[PDB]
C-alpha cells in the first residue's frame, strides 16, 4: 500500500512588517505637515 | 507667505499619504496573495486527502473481506 | 467501513485587484492635486 | 484666486483620499471575510481528520485483534 | 479669516487622516497574525498528516503480509 | 495515531477597523473647504 504523498502541500506566510511600519510612520510624520499660521 | 505654507505643508502632507497608499497596496497585494496561496494549499490538501482516505477505506474493505473468508 | 466524506471542504479565495488598483490610482492621481501657486 | 486654488485642490485632494479609505475599508472587508471562512475550513478539517483517524484507530484495532485470534 | 478657515479644516483632515492610517495598519497587522497563524497551523497539520499516513501504511503493509502469511 | 485536535486556526476581527474606516470616509465631507 503506497498512500498518496502531500509533504508538498505549503502554505506560504506573509510579511508586510515593512508596509505597517510605513504606515505607522506616516500617521506620526502628519503632525510635521499641519498648518500653524 | 502664508499661502505658500499652506501650500508647502499640503503638498508635504499629499506627499506622505501617496507614500501610504502605496505601502496599502502593496500590503493588500501580499495578503492577497499570501491567502490565496493557502487557499490552493487548503484546496489541494482537502482533494488528496480525499483520495487517500478512499484508498486505506479500499484497503480495509479488502482486508476485512479477507478476514471474513478466513473465518 | 465507510470513512467520512470531506470533499465539501472548500476554502474560498479573495480577489481584492479592484481595490489595489484603485488604491494605485489614487496614488498616482494625487499628484494632480498639488498646490502649484 | 490662490485661495480658490487651495480650496479646489485640497477638495479633490480629499475626495480622492476618501475613496481610497472606503477602497481600503471593502479590501480589509473582503480579506476578513475569506480568511474567516478559510479558517472555519481548516477548523472544520480538522475535526472531520480527527473522527476518521478515530474511526480508522478502531478499525485497525479491531483487525488486530482479530488476527491475533485467528492466529 | 479664509487662511484660518483652510489651516483649520487640512488640520481636522489631516488628523482624520492620522486616525485612518493607524486604524489600516493595525487591521494589517491583525490579518498579517492571523494569515500567519493559519499558514503555521496548515503547516503543522500537513507534517502530523503526513506522519499518521506513514504510521497507517506500516500498519497496513503489516497487516497484508500477515494475511499473505495466513493464507 | 497522532493526535491533532490540537490544530486551531484563529479568526480575525478587524471589523473595528474597517468602521473607523467608512467612519472617516464619511466624515471627511465636513472638512471640505467651503470659502
Amino acid at each position: 500500500v503506497d498512500l498518496g504523498d502531500i509533504s508538498g502541500i505549503n502554505a506560504s506566510v506573509v510579511n508586510i512588517q515593512k508596509e505597517i511600519d510605513r504606515l505607522n510612520e506616516v500617521a506620526k510624520n502628519l503632525n510635521e505637515s499641519l498648518i500653524d499660521l | 507667505e502664508n499661502q505658500k505654507l499652506i501650500a508647502n505643508q499640503f503638498n508635504s502632507a499629499i506627499g506622505k499619504i501617496q507614500d501610504s497608499l502605496s505601502s496599502t497596496a502593496s500590503a493588500l497585494g501580499k495578503l492577497q496573495d499570501v491567502v490565496n496561496q493557502n487557499a490552493q494549499a487548503l484546496n489541494t490538501l482537502v482533494k488528496q486527502l480525499s483520495s487517500n482516505f478512499g484508498a486505506i477505506s479500499s484497503v480495509l474493505n479488502d482486508i476485512l473481506s479477507r478476514l471474513d473468508k478466513v473465518e
